[PDB]
């Protein structure tokens, strides 16, 4: 039961549902920025160093998801049952596949010790009185 | 087990336009389809049209394309089937039912109503 | 546009015998889901349509067991078992696969005369 | 798009594509031996499926409790505890496998069993070969 | 008779001349404690008094929402209830948000600044708004 | 959210005393005051119990004056009776618990502590027909 | 909703002393205080005399002060006012009624039963 | 002991206008509580009582929205925005701060004559 990706790599869960859920940016960006900055890293067989797997196997279940998704449109004929499965594919459960994907790019770049501090941070900043509180959020910067 | 009934059946004079209600209750409107059953005395079932729960989309036979009109009010849970340029071949009983073994083959039917029209009375 | 055939027009059942009525259609209704569209339907006078068979091989909810179906392709068949002095109507079968959506030509059933 | 994860752990799909659907084993079974058994990122691809597997039955069991329509239930659960999970099958078994007798001492027993299949059956000997302890 | 600062050098007068609006709200304490903390709040340790503040402070105010539920389930007259829960939500719960919010900002930046914070932001009150400088000084890291 | 844990105790150990064996409420204010009123007043900080206490007894005046308060409003006689009836009788048997502990820990060592909590579980499993008289004191 | 119906109402001879009988049931006695109200032709409402669930406690109007009683009985859940000494003045129709917004303003208002003195029969 | 007090004695409506009424009270009102107690009554001919406002601002169950009261104080006001013919009665006002209760003077309603 206790399945956290995250507790080998020094975070929890609860860190992460910490910040609200529309903070997190979408899909086509993630993988825009992957495909862009990554393609010979991911690419490599090489064994290259952690998160590397991580980034490789959580890729895959988007793929699927979205295999699934254009198979179920062509069949499935009620229009009802449908629009809600497809709604329910790519709307409500991505949710996770967006948080994974987002500290994983994270850490990549700027650090782990950075991408925990900044989350700590960010976290106290939002709740706190609106007049008593650095007018700017804190942008991640490097 | 639901149960539907129909109103507004009845003799109409040539030539004039007619509307028919439909309306059904112990179920999910706006999560199943509608359709139409027509039957003049000597043939058999014949199928007319149908509406999706959206309503978005319709289709209709070749035989009162363009003539029917059909809609629905989720708001009261009421079917509207309206019908103009009636002809003498027209005259049958309607029925309303749903289907809901996969948007297939209809499953409940209602009691019906027969439309007559005439000049005599 | 798809064209429906029924056979025999007629069939006077001695009651207590079994007996077969074969519906047949012209386009092929497997889809992609191993799945066949076609209808098994019971009419009766003075009274509203009711179910026999459906998805092409399943029986209706509360359908008593007398009345079995089978078949594939563009061949399917309607069998009873044993004929009840309840039984008797007109048969009609239907097609699902393409819109819009067309009907049989029927099939009346009664007892054969003395 | 080139993603694959066999090709990192030195193994090519093709290695552990030449097998039948049929020679590999069910789910219930494997799942409990993994979990039974177990506990290099190799753990942490282990750990991913099983989150994929566990959420996929989420999925199923959230689906069969709504959508009153019956039909659509029946195609949605069987595509996702049958087609859906054959090579769910496959990951968990090549993760699975080589934490026990080893890597190459895996790849060896891959390519005899093409060997084995493409001998014709009459003259392939009746052995069933195993890599054994 | 208790002087519940005195124990790290503060008074209760500090945290009096702060206003109501300046302590977060209670669930955001509340989260806070779980999420960043929880890992050596159960666990034991020597010295940490603040781990021991908090961990009573919790129990304590569950006892609250206890008492909160069990009153709003029985009492069938529903104008007593308003009141009740009133009091017990909006007035007693300021000394939960007040001690909290001492606590878990000693955990992260201690004793060493707090009290400074304290005393500046005591000074910035205490002066009239026509002569006060544009903004309420932040505690900053 | 464990009341305890942190000295080598948990909250199904305490389980094996009854409720109606505990002391009463002032008893234990008077004995933790007039004994330790010293040890409260002290610029040491250790022995976290202290703390503990200095929490407990201020739970106890925020609910004594939540209950003089009710008793000033709240003219319905029936509501304010069941209140503080409630308050009195319900509400302190957590508290009490905690002032037996620590006052007695800091008194008696925390190993006699431990030894009496443990043994006096036999008292009550024992049936009354060869079980002994009398049960087991803290003594000291 | 509950339902409270009053007895032992009608005319009574000058000089004697009557007792009412006012009952209730639906709702929880022992946990809600009772009042009585009197209304004489011609005027308003006039609050006369409350007790609590208790009934250690009561209070009385200047008007009708130590020569009238009431007590409770919550084993039958039943309530109970006793008059002596009656004047012709006190004629006027009585009803009993119970409050539960906060102990403030009565709720549910009884049917009432009037009282009659005179001579004449 | 307290002094209770209503004005107008009579109003005259026409049906479909709206009207206010003042109940005024001697003592204060306000508990430490923040409320106050103060109440609005409709009586009927013929009838038992029935509630109009409870708590001094809040409105009765099932008591219809046509009518609305506020104030605080020593001073409160009953307003009805449209008068209907079911609305004709004698209202009253009443207090609750100290035993004993007092009732006001009452208030008839009717309709103004042509």
């Amino acid at each position: 039961m206790d399945i956290d990706p995250y507790k080998e790599f020094g975070a929890s869960v609860e860190l992460l549902s910490f910040l609200p859920s529309d903070f997190f940016p979408s899909i086509r960006d993630l993988l825009d920025t992957a495909s862009a900055l990554y393609r010979e890293a991911l690419e490599s067989p090489e064994h290259c160093s952690p998160h590397h797997t991580a980034l490789r196997q959580a890729i895959l279940c988007w793929g699927e998801l979205m295999n699934l998704a254009t198979w179920v449109g062509s069949n499935l004929e009620d229009p009802a049952s449908r629009e809600l499965v497809v709604s329910y594919v790519n709307v409500n459960m991505g949710l996770k596949i967006r948080q994974l994907l987002w500290f994983h790019i994270s850490c990549l770049t700027f650090g782990r010790e950075t991408v925990l501090e900044y989350l700590v941070s960010f976290g106290v900043w939002i709740r706190t009185p609106p007049a008593y509180r650095p007018p700017n959020a804190p942008i991640l910067s490097t | 087990q639901v149960q539907l009934v129909e109103s507004g059946g009845g003799v109409v004079q040539p030539g004039r336009s007619l509307r028919l209600s439909c309306a059904a209750s112990g179920f999910n409107f706006n999560k199943f389809g509608m359709h139409w059953v027509r039957q003049v005395p000597g043939k058999g079932l014949e199928w007319l049209t149908y509406i999706w729960y959206d309503g978005s989309n319709a289709d209709y036979v070749d035989s009162v394309k363009g003539r029917f009109t059909i809609s629905r009010d989720n708001s009261i849970n009421t079917l509207y089937l309206q019908m103009n340029s009636l002809r003498a071949d027209d005259t049958a009983v309607y029925f309303c039912a749903r289907g809901f073994y996969d948007s297939s083959s209809l499953e409940s039917w209602g009691q019906g109503a027969l439309v007559i029209v005439s000049s005599a009375s | 546009d798809i064209v429906m055939t029924q056979s025999p027009l007629s069939l006077a059942v001695t009651p207590g015998e079994p007996a077969s009525i074969s519906c047949r259609s012209s386009q092929t209704l497997l889809h992609n889901n191993g799945y066949n569209y076609f209808s098994w339907y019971l009419q009766k006078p003075g009274q509203a349509p009711q179910l026999l068979i459906y998805l092409g091989s399943n029986r209706a909810p509360g359908v008593s067991d007398r009345f079995s179906g089978s078949g594939s392709g563009t061949s399917f068949t309607l069998e009873i078992s044993r004929v009840e002095a309840e039984d008797v109507g007109v048969y009609y079968c239907m097609q699902g696969r393409h819109t819009p959506w067309t009907f049989g030509q029927g099939t009346k059933v009664e007892i054969k005369r003395t």
